[PDB]
């Protein structure tokens, strides 16, 4: 549980395909050809949740920040949720954010070679990653398909079609705008 | 985002079927990361959305896996109920309750390359955090996430999926995963499965899911929905799982995103191509893909609701016989196969006009001042169901349409035809349009910036961000995929972009596609 070695095979399209002795090594790697391959776009990603774009890209992105935080999570409520994983899934989690780490100090050490033009541009270094950046860049997106306020929508669609026609021929519409059942959908599910 | 899943007995060759087709858009550096995984015991090659350690579209030994992300509902919005005498106090079960109190700090780089810092102060209520408030009056509206503080759990249980061993470890991963996705599963031994996964609460049923819960105290969630009611078919008679964000299963309500599910869904692309073949192989699932990626969707059902109207009045109208034809003759999407600058149906261009010109005569009088917040509804991205079930003659619990269906679908005819016939030509080759293009940005759809993007035009498709197509013969799965732009997103000092920054921007564009490596003799084969 200390030892190391695995090989990496880059096909003839970029592809890393790893070949580890175990997987506390396969996740390590996982996690350093990505950085390898990714390490401005993780950054950046890590950055949308934590609500940090805004000392990057300035004042337009102040609201985007703003959101990610109040709807978001500190780290050590993080911490303690990573902390309440099974063994083997924190562990590995752990690892991959070593991985990361790896890279992202030797880019640092060879900036000019291995530190994308981003960072150049917009003079910024990249930050070691722990487990919970990688719970982080995995929130800022996955959550987007599930984050949403369209009932606040539903409502403002209803009120003002009941301020222009009444309570009675509002309701009707909305149901049909914004129906409740819709007995001829297509279906994925069909034949047991 | 669009997904198949074929089995045995639909399957040509015999073995099960898998295609994925995630749509979160097209940036570079991509949205995903393709990469393979080896270890005693663990082989898997696939892609997951950058950041995550698993894979999602792929396989391993024993079965592919895909997933699609849709609008399940998971997030309530509450409603609750302020102190005139404190904003910071709500109604909750017959006691005023004080809000939590978050400080937040964010540095900004202002427009002079120098910090600055702001302070704000979120508050938070047992629902959630609040997002809005109402001073007419005395309401704040707050989040519900059915999934908060459930993030890493669901992260080990897609880890768990990648390292599933069978369809039970499977499921039981899929048990575990607490957000809401569809996922997808096919064995080497000829089985396929379907999930609906994520935790789903157990709502008030006297209340509207359409709109925001009261947070007096009772109307609260009671629990979660156990895994074995949510959406999910073992090996479905039928023979296969299509999706591309449609209702789940007859049984499955939706709430506030109803309007996504309906009548007119553009998941019927798939399901017309599996229905109108037999046994089907990957290429007859490229050949949907295709079909889906370019598909005029109002002319899936609408159309033949035209060819009819103009079919009564064929003689009173002798551009009706002209417009039969080339309707008829139609394949239903715009596509460029001629690889001029332009689509090669212009009658498609009337289809296009027609529909537009007819969904303003439904809902321009009684929504036009609202087309703001309702037109995305009523001409919504998957399809148009409620104006389908006016022009079809389906009831509707308003009366929109005071005349019959046939006058109005003439006069989206006539003024549509007339206008293409003064303004370019009497014949539809003069109607072609020339091609939209898009462009692998550098703003991703969470909306920060990761990167620089490319300029490379490419026609636009209604196709998912990546394609994997997997067949799980005895041996291991199977197939051929494509991971646009490219692996690497690297770009150096100087600016010399990774050599495989875009080089899978043509394969994509050109609907040419690159082996699904798995064994080790192929992948030593590649490098
Ligand atoms: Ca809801
Ligand atoms: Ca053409």
């Amino acid at each position: 549980d200390k030892n190391e070695g695995v090989k990496v095979v880059r096909d003839n399209f970029g592809v890393p395909h790893l070949y580890a002795k175990n997987k506390k090594d396969l996740y390590e790697a996982y996690g350093y050809v990505m950085a390898k391959d990714r390490l401005f776009q993780l950054e950046m990603f890590r950055r949308g949740n934590e609500g940090t774009v805004s000392e990057i890209f300035g004042e337009d992105y102040l609201s985007k920040d703003e959101q990610s935080r109040r709807d978001g999570y500190s780290n050590k409520e993080i911490k303690k949720m990573i902390d309440g994983l099974d063994r083997q899934p924190k562990e590995l989690i752990a690892k991959f954010a070593e991985g990361i780490s790896r890279y992202v100090n030797e880019a640092l050490k060879d900036p000019d070679d291995k530190l994308s033009k981003e960072f150049h541009e917009y003079q910024f270094l990249p930050q070691k990653w722990t487990s919970t950046d990688v719970v982080r860049v995995y929130m800022v997106s996955m959550t987007y398909f599930m984050d949403n306020h369209q009932e606040l929508k539903n409502a403002e669609i209803l009120a003002k079609l009941e301020h222009e026609y009444g309570t009675e021929v509002s309701r009707k519409m909305f149901d049909d705008l914004v129906w409740k059942n819709d007995p001829s959908a297509p279906t994925s599910i069909v034949s047991e | 985002s669009n997904a198949a899943i074929v089995g045995s007995e639909k399957s040509a060759t015999g073995n099960a079927l898998l295609f994925s087709g995630p749509q979160v858009g097209f940036v570079a550096p991509g949205f995903l990361y393709e990469v393979g995984l080896h270890a005693p015991g663990f082989d898997m090659e696939g892609s997951g959305f950058i950041g995550y350690p698993f894979i999602m579209f792929g396989a391993n030994n024993h079965f592919a896996l895909s997933a699609t992300a849709g609008y399940g509902n998971v997030t309530d919005i509450f409603e609750e109920k302020l102190n005139a005498k404190n904003s910071s106090q709500y109604l909750y079960k017959g006691k005023w309750r004080d809000m939590e109190k978050r400080k937040e700090s964010f540095t900004v780089k202002g427009d002079n390359g120098e910090k600055k810092t702001v302070e704000k102060i979120y508050y938070r209520t047992v629902h959630g955090p609040v997002i809005s408030r109402d001073e007419t009056n005395k309401v704040a509206y707050s989040k519900s996430w059915s999934f908060r503080g459930t993030e890493a759990q669901s992260m080990s249980a897609y880890m768990k999926a990648n390292w599933a061993k069978n369809l039970k470890e499977f499921e039981n991963a899929a048990s575990e995963y607490t957000m809401s996705l569809n996922w997808y599963y096919a064995d080497k031994k000829g089985d396929i499965a379907y999930y609906h996964v994520g935790r789903y609460p157990v709502r008030n049923s006297k209340i509207d899911e359409r709109i925001p819960t009261p947070g007096t105290g009772e109307y609260e969630w009671k629990g979660f929905i156990p895994f074995k009611e949510n959406p999910h078919v073992i090996n479905p008679k039928n023979g296969y799982v299509v999706n591309w964000n449609n209702k789940p299963s007859k049984e499955w309500v939706n709430g506030e995103y109803s309007f996504y599910w309906g009548e007119d869904n553009r998941v019927q692309q798939y399901i017309n191509g599996m229905e109108a073949r037999g046994k089907v192989t990957l290429e007859d699932i490229n050949e949907i893909n295709y079909t889906a990626s370019f598909a005029q969707l109002r002319a899936n059902l609408f159309k033949q609701l035209l060819i009819d109207v103009l079919d009564k009045n064929k003689s009173t109208n002798g551009n009706y016989i002209y417009l039969i034809e080339k309707l008829e003759e139609w394949n239903n999407l715009k596509e460029d196969e001629n690889k001029d600058g332009y689509y090669d149906a212009g009658i498609a261009a009337f289809f296009d006009e027609w529909w537009n010109n007819l969904h303003d005569k439904l809902f321009m009088d009684e929504l036009g001042d609202f087309y703001g917040i309702t037109k995305e509804i009523t001409d919504h991205r998957y399809g148009a169901s409620l104006a389908y079930k006016i022009l079809n003659k389906e009831s509707t619990n308003y009366k929109w349409v005071n005349v019959d269906q046939e006058k109005i679908i003439m006069e989206s005819t006539n003024e549509v035809l007339a206008k293409l016939q003064s303004e370019k030509g009497l014949k539809a080759e003069k109607w072609r349009m020339p091609i939209k293009t898009m462009t692998f940005g550098e703003k991703s759809l969470i909306g920060i910036p990761h990167g620089y993007g490319s300029m490379t035009p490419i026609i636009e498709m209604n196709r998912g961000s990546e394609n994997h197509y997997i067949e799980m013969t005895p041996t291991g799965p199977s197939g051929f995929n494509i991971t646009p732009p490219g692996q690497i997103g690297f770009v150096k000092k100087d600016g010399t972009i990774s050599d495989h920054y875009d080089d899978q921007l043509v394969m994509f564009a050109e609907w040419k596609f690159k082996p699904y490596l798995f064994n080790k003799k192929d992948i030593n084969k590649a490098a």
